[PDB]
RNA sequence: UGUACAACGGGGUAUUGUAAGCAGUAGAGUAGCCUUGUUGUUACGAUCUGCUGAGAUUAAGCCUUUGUUGUCUGAUUUGU
RNA sequence: AUGUUACCGCAAUAGUAAUUGAACUUAGUACGAGAGGAACAGUUCAUUCGGAUAAUUGGUUUUUGCGGCUGUCUGAUCAGGCAUUGCCGCGAAGCUACCAUCCGCUGGAUUAUGGCUGAACGCCUCUAAGUCAGAAUCCAUGCUAGAACGCGGUGAUUUCU
RNA sequence: GUCAAGCGUUCAUAGCGACAUUGCUUUUUGAUUCUUCGAUGUCGGCUCUUCCUAUCAUACCGAAGCAGAAUUCGGUAAGC
RNA sequence: AAUGGAUUAACGAGAUUCCCACUGUCCCUAUCUACUAUCUAGCGAAACCACAGCCAAGGGAACGGGCUUGGCAGAAUCAG
RNA sequence: AUUCAUAAUAACUUUUCGAAUCGCAUGGCCUUGUGCUGGCGAUGGUUCAUUCAAAUUUCUGCCCUAUCAACUUUCGAUGGUAGGAUAGUGGCCUACCAUGGUUUCAACGGGUAACGGGGAAUAAGGGUUCGAUUCCGGAGAGGGAGCCUGAGAAACGGCUACC
RNA sequence: GAAACUGCGAAUGGCUCAUUAAAUCAGUUAUCGUUUAUUUGAUAGUUCCUUUACUACAUGGUAUAACUGUGGUAAUUCUAGA
């Protein structure tokens, strides 16, 4: 079995207790008595209503139902591998970076290179 | 019903046939988001906890978040939005999906762990799924190693090797 | 003269729909104040909001009471 | 009124009640050249009638219980009176509804009819003697009242009267 | 009800049954005028019970010009 | 056919038909209220009255409370 | 012909544009550095103009009907002021105000086997008739309404609803 | 080099003539009253905002798809979950 929710007072509809309603526009109305079903024939608004619960809620009367949003206080904590680097060897390369004169000498062997570049290609076009 | 449980960290999913139907009763009035206990629902769970993350009731309806309710409705979905892809710009639509609640009309419940319990799953904790790609942008590379800003992620690349025949290339 | 009874009180359950009183930098606004504000102040002003799912009623043919206060020998008749 | 009073009972006699249909299945079977087209058992439902009951729903509302509304009176407010129960909305309790729900028994003797053996009438025949099954019938089971001149069982039966 | 010329393809009787005839009933309508004219309140409907059966249906059966279905005739039956 | 004929707007507590609305007229009844009835105190009539007050059949002035044969028959009584 | 183009003062902006893009080719200075500079392109990009458009707009012109002579304005009809909206003028809409506006020189209403035109048949001339129909402009996507995306649709071989 | 993201275009074409009788339409004017993607021609020394450490400019951050797989409906160019 299962318990549902009056349209009006938003009640709990334990079986057969309380009327349904099917509008001709198959809307399936439930009501828990014949309170709230008069209320809604007279086409009254519950949020008016001030005992029902879209008034309490609208109202904000009640409101231990949320409290707040969670935060982590740490990173993902994944200096990992891209699956084709060795993480070993990466972490190795990466403490290397300082004492940078391998990548600095790099730099000055294809700088000389540029200058023969330069040179040769000025004897080429004479 | 079924759990399709996931794990994010092993990338690891897997279905389970649920019955004991109370405590799977526990799971009924329950929305997205919410963490409830792996012993409640099974001992074979027992000291796990997870997390609702949604799921399809009969006829694959979907389970959608922030409607609050059970029962099953008709939205004028638009993009950047679950539950409906648009085949043309400009495309809103009507579909019909179900709630962020949780009842027996569903069928199919999607949940992801958050912490893992004191024993171990076959399927999911065992096992764990590698990270299919391996991120294609520089700085992605540079940082996801913590190198330095000119280590030469070039030199750092990710070699996947494949055999066409016996020739075989990472491309 | 008692796991006695009764009248009140209390609690519960139900019904109704948020009491009076106070306050408000709420309030259509209209008049008057001046140190003419920046809530300016003052008189009046439905109604609204908070205290308030508050208050009221609740066996009279509802339930229950570790409570209180009381009551508990008047008449008549009867024989194998 | 039966010796008194109280309790438990019997049960003479009288009354009596349950009724009909549909659907599925049997079965598109039987049967029928074809056309068409059954039935018993079984199941679920309903019609009519009855006897109760008020959890649910509906109705009713002098709970004159709560709130509100008009006019007027109580200096104003608060709170109230009058308006042949002033009016409206809600409204418990109680009553109540095929407008709601629940329930509505099984054994025997029999008719008609069909028969068993069986003569008269050396055969034959349901009949004459005997005898079987058989109906919404009849009587019992059951149900209602209990003879106020029908009965039984049991308990206690008055003192310084 | 008796009888049965005939109808019923053929056959009087499955079913009907002319011409003739014997009875029953008092729900008609007459006939009569016994009671009633110093008054028996006078049609129908509504309501409500009870009774008869010459049974419309329902229960069980028999017969058929009853293959089945449907129908017709007839019996116990006025329980419903 | 001024023993007036044929129409005739308007009017009618006139007679009649139909439609809309409406409805406890009805399906199908239920519930509520005041006044009664009811019980009491007190007051206190009337109509009517052969004698009185149980049925069946019979016959009889042809539909008896009485007679005949049967059935039955148990003080006094209240509300309806 | 302008309060035009355009320029400057003073501020406003929740902040607009001012290349983090891509293919080829690789060229030159030496201060010998991956220093500095360099080409042919594609893409996109603020403003202005242009072009294909688009929307509004001036004058003239439409078939038969008076067995349709008064029509329009409640709640826009005519104008004006202010404002809103528009991409833009403007009753397009609102607030307020004057009460006007069209009409026999046929208003308005009705009908149309009416979309209009360029044109077709037919003829001495004049003309009468037809012209949905290959080209031009309009309207529509089953009737209606609405709207997103977009430069551009009231899109329908796109969405929403009702019928 | 599929699929997919992205950018374009899908508002043209084509079909019919229902609508519509100062309305469309035809000629004829204007926009000194407006939008205009696209093409085409020209066109962004001035962007450090307590403008001194407030900030990489041999250049910065974020997913997310496709895909991996779990999959759910009888069905949908249905879609969620990781």
């Amino acid at each position: 079995m299962k318990v549902e929710i009056d349209s009006f007072s938003g009640a709990k509809i334990y079986p057969g207790r309380g009327t349904l309603f099917v509008r001709g526009d198959s809307k399936i109305f439930r009501f828990q008595n014949s309170k709230s079903a008069s209320l809604f024939k007279q086409r009254k608004n519950p949020r008016r209503i001030a005992w029902t619960v879209l008034f309490r809620k609208h109202h904000k009367k009640g409101i231990t139902e949320e409290v707040a949003k969670k935060r982590s206080r740490k990173t993902v904590k994944a200096q990992r591998p891209i699956t084709g680097a060795s993480l070993d060897l990466i972490k190795e390369r990466r403490s290397l970076k300082p004492e940078v004169r391998k990548a600095n000498r790099e730099e000055k062997l294809k700088a000389n290179k540029e200058k023969k570049k330069a040179e040769k290609a000025a004897r080429k076009a004479e | 019903m079924k759990l399709n449980i996931s794990y994010p960290v092993n990338g690891s999913q897997k279905t389970f046939e649920i019955d004991d139907e109370h405590r799977i009763r526990v799971f009924f009035d329950k929305r997205i988001g919410q963490e409830v206990d792996g012993e409640a629902v099974g001992d074979e769970f027992k000291g796990y906890v997870f997390k609702i993350s949604g799921g399809n009731d009969k006829q694959g309806f979907p389970m959608k978040q922030g409607v609050l309710l059970p029962t099953r409705i008709k939205l004028l979905l638009t993009k950047n939005v679950s539950c409906y892809r648009p085949r043309r710009d400009g495309e809103r639509k009507r579909k019909s999906v179900r709630g962020a609640i949780v009842g027996p009309d569903l069928a199919v419940l999607a949940l992801v762990i958050v912490k893992k319990g004191e024993q171990e799953l076959e399927g999911l904790t065992d096992t764990t799924v590698p990270k299919r790609l391996g991120p294609k942008r520089a700085n992605n590379i540079r940082k996801f190693f913590g190198l330095s800003k000119e280590d030469d992620v070039r030199d750092f690349v990710i070699r996947r090797e494949v055999t066409k025949g016996e020739k075989t290339y990472t491309k």
